[PDB]
């Protein structure tokens, strides 16, 4: 087989954000970026089967500006083969979404003639959980999202997903697209001499124009704002207190 | 401006997330159609034709449905949505919503809207990122509105007052790229976590699944659901299902109840809209007392159980 890996770069999970006071974003110049975690672990399924022997070729891939190239170069190092920057402008890439990168990964997997595209479930950024979903469908593929197990079963795929009362399995026929949960594995740490090693894997970079997707998008942020705060709460000394507190607030 | 709901539903059960998503449906100022697809929709699509708001069900019921495939309900979807070309096709944010609008979306060639926690007109909704610490206002001009609802930011439309017909829908060919095999579902007794009024939540502080059961102590002198966070699953307390946060459910009870529990970016991103949270936690510096309306540093070993006894 071969794996297409989509990984995106995101403002670390660990920072506290902070809204732009001119309501159009959240400030990114400065506060540490990182691959978004979900991500990780798709990178990773995809280097474990590689190393189950499963796999030939994994591809990384990432779409957005020329700081993409280091979150490749961290997937490069994990132990993927080569990696394909798709550059956007940091200012066209504040207006890139789920559905332009879904276009984006459709021509990619036809052109790569890929057998598998993997994906994490979700950004930690636009908490959308949409573009796996949007890149099966629009290369008509068959989805195994929120995937907790994957099993490569000769020309079908075997998976078990999160769902909201328990696990779900699955058989998909190959090609198929999955998106990683956290549950499905732990992502191993990409060690020095990697990546060193990773400097010299080669990234091939091109423009959506180049693909034949179009960036034009219909959706606008009309503002970014802070979530109304918290009025502070208080402390109780005793359990006693705690639940006579509760009984006459009424939650109780 | 036509909208279509996509009905959640299993076990002839109507899952309760639809029914925030028909108030949610409504909200936009349209006639509202009902899709009920499956197996068996015999008894649902009857009960949701007593819901308040619905003017027509659509019922499609056949094999092909076992499992509820994405790449199975899609083509019945576009071929309902050519039929009566609605303006606005919504589901609720839940495993089965997330699952499905995205794909429906790619097929009819619009960018989706996720999680919607308000509607400010038929083409404005408000929607939370970065786990919950930012408000984005969206304005989309797409020719069709696909969003999903947050279940927690609408009310649940009445179960009778609703007068619908039920009409037989327009059934596709099978597409048999993907095939349901099984299922494990975590059989409990307790309420459900998402609509559950109070919510009982245990973190790494539990040391090990056998103390869990003091939370479930707990949880039944209060009728309540119990949640986790990601260090009681990965630790192997409970299972997956009943973690709450960013990568979990997200629940704004009546009362949420943090035993143990640091309060983590992610995990408040499940819980912060509760009306009133306690956080009970020996480390007076821990994060989860921000937040807390009413917070106790101390032992959960010790607190727990006298809670529960006060509360006998
Ligand atoms: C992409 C991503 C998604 C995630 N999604 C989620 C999610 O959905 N939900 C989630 O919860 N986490 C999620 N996490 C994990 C999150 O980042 C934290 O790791 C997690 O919440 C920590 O869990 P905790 O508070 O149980 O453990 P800790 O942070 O270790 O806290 C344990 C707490 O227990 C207190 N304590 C210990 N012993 C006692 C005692 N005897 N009495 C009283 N208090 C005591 C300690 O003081 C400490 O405050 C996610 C992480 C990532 C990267
Ligand atoms: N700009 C991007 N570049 C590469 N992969 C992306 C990008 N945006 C999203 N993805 C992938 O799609 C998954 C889900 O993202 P989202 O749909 O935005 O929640 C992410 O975990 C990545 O695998």
């Amino acid at each position: 087989l071969r794996v297409l890996v989509a990984v995106k770069r995101v403002i670390d999970y660990a920072v506290k954000i902070r809204v732009k006071p001119d309501r159009t974003g959240v400030v990114t110049d400065g506060v540490k970026h990182s691959m978004n975690p979900f991500c990780e672990i798709a990178v990773e399924e995809a280097v474990r089967l590689k190393e189950k022997k499963l796999v030939k070729e994994v591809i990384a891939v990432s779409c957005g500006p020329a700081q993409c190239q280091e979150t490749i170069r961290t997937a490069l190092a994990m132990g993927a083969d080569r990696g394909i920057h798709v550059e956007v402008p940091p200012a066209e890439a504040e207006r890139l979404g789920p559905l332009q990168v879904a276009r984006v990964l459709a021509k990619l997997a036809e052109k790569e003639k890929v057998d598998l595209v993997l994906l994490g479930k979700q950004a930690i950024d636009d908490d959308c959980n949409q573009t796996g979903q949007m890149t099966a469908g629009f290369l008509d593929w068959p989805q195994g999202t929120f995937a907790s197990q994957v099993t490569l079963e000769g020309d079908k795929l075997k998976v078990e997903r999160e769902i909201d009362g328990g696990l779900e399995t699955l058989r998909l026929k190959l090609p198929a697209v999955v998106t990683a949960d956290l549950r499905l594995n732990e992502p191993r740490y990409a060690t020095l001499p990697n990546i060193m090693k990773a400097k010299k894997k080669k990234i091939e970079v091109i423009k959506p124009g180049d693909l034949g997707v179009d960036l034009t998008s219909k959706l606008s942020v009309i503002s970014v704002e802070d979530p109304p705060q918290r009025t502070a709460g208080v402390k109780v000394e005793t359990t006693e207190d705690l639940v006579a507190k509760l009984k006459e607030i009424g939650r109780i | 401006q036509s909208t279509l709901v996509i009905a959640e539903h299993a076990n002839d059960s109507l899952a309760p997330i639809t029914l925030n998503t028909i108030t949610a449906a409504t909200r936009l100022g349209g006639e509202v159609s009902c899709l009920v697809a499956g197996t068996k929709c015999d008894k649902v699509a009857q009960d949701l034709c007593k819901v308040a708001g619905i003017a027509k069900v659509l019922v499609a019921q056949h094999d092909v449905y076992k499992g509820l495939l994405p790449e199975e309900l899609t083509p019945l979807i576009l071929a309902t949505q050519k039929q009566f070309n609605y303006t606005h096709i919504c589901a609720g944010a839940s495993a089965f919503g997330k699952n499905l609008l995205p794909r429906v979306a790619a097929k009819l060639e619009v960018a989706p809207i996720s999680d919607i926690i308000a509607i400010k007109s038929p083409d404005t909704f408000v929607r939370t990122i970065y786990a919950g610490n930012a408000l984005c206002t969206v304005k989309c001009d797409e020719k069709v509105k696909v969003f999903s609802v947050r279940g927690t930011s609408f009310d649940a439309a009445a179960t009778s007052g609703g007068s619908a017909s039920s009409e037989k829908a327009s059934s596709t060919s099978p597409v048999e790229i993907s095939e349901w095999l099984d299922q494990k579902l975590t059989k409990s007794d307790r309420p459900e976590l998402t609509g559950a009024k109070v919510v009982v939540s245990g973190g790494r502080g539990l040391k090990s699944g056998e103390n869990f059961k003091l939370l479930y102590d707990l949880a039944d002198q209060l009728h309540a659901a119990v949640g986790a966070s990601r260090a009681a699953v990965d630790a192997g307390f409970v299972p997956n299902d009943m973690q709450v946060g960013q990568t979990g459910k997200i629940v704004a009870p009546e009362l949420y109840i943090a035993v143990g529990i640091s309060g983590a970016i992610q995990h408040l991103a499940g819980m912060k809209d509760s009306k009133t949270i306690v956080a009970i936690n020996k480390d007076p510096e821990a994060p989860i007392f921000q937040v807390a309306d009413y917070g106790i540093v101390a032992d959960l070993f010790k607190v727990v159980p006298e809670m529960t006894e006060i509360l006998k």
